[PDB]
């Protein structure tokens, strides 16, 4: 931060220097996707159909 | 020969140069005046009021 000198009855000020940390936050996204059983049925064949 | 008037002979040294500096100029009445609001350049994030 800056500074600013001023007389009278007024303290003398010095500059002040600031620290922060912050931190993460985890979140997720979720999709479904469904295969019905006959098709699992025909695309397991294994060369026989 | 006593003009009332500036004069200042010889006074040697000096430095005339301008620069350029960016700042707004109104007109009000017949005289240009400067218009300046420095809030942010001077009195900003220090604790003086």
């Amino acid at each position: 931060q800056p500074m600013i000198a001023r007389d009278g009855p007024h303290p003398v000020d010095q500059p002040v220097h600031n620290y922060m940390v912050k931190r993460i936050h985890k979140r997720s996204l979720s999709a479904a996707f469904a295969i019905a059983s006959e098709a699992l049925s025909l695309l397991s064949n294994t060369y026989v159909d | 020969s006593i003009p009332p008037q500036s004069n200042s002979d010889s006074t040697t040294a000096g430095l005339p140069v301008n620069a350029r500096v960016p700042a707004d100029l109104v007109i009000v009445g017949d005289k240009l005046v400067f218009l300046e609001a420095l809030e942010r350049r001077v009195y900003q994030a220090t604790r003086v009021a």
